[PDB]
């Protein structure tokens, strides 16, 4: 496989896990800063995974 | 093509991206020779934004 499949189903995990992350953030509606570096984390949390 | 490793995640790494099509249009024939590793490390590009 060219890019592995195992890690790719987790990419899934990540990409509406963090939909429901959001649905917080509307409600405490935190200025971008912080509703930001959250959503940035999760990218270094899963990039690590590959 | 000397290989450049690297993942994109963050917004600001279309640097490695805008490299390419920087290089395209100045040596159209060195580019021709080449086009093909230097579009697998593109198609990884493709996975992860698209």
């Amino acid at each position: 496989t060219v890019t592995n499949e195992f890690a790719s189903r987790f990419r899934t995990i990540v990409a509406t896990l963090a939909n429901v992350v959001n649905e917080r953030a509307v409600q405490d509606d935190m200025q971008k800063a912080t509703r930001s570096c959250t959503k940035q984390w999760l990218r270094h949390l899963e990039t690590q995974f590959d | 093509l000397k290989k450049i490793a690297e993942s994109f995640e963050d917004p600001s790494s279309i640097v490695v991206v805008l490299e390419f099509i920087l290089f395209a249009l100045f040596f159209p024939t060195e580019f021709n020779r080449i086009k093909g590793d230097i579009q697998n490390v593109l198609l990884l590009f493709f996975s992860r934004w698209y």
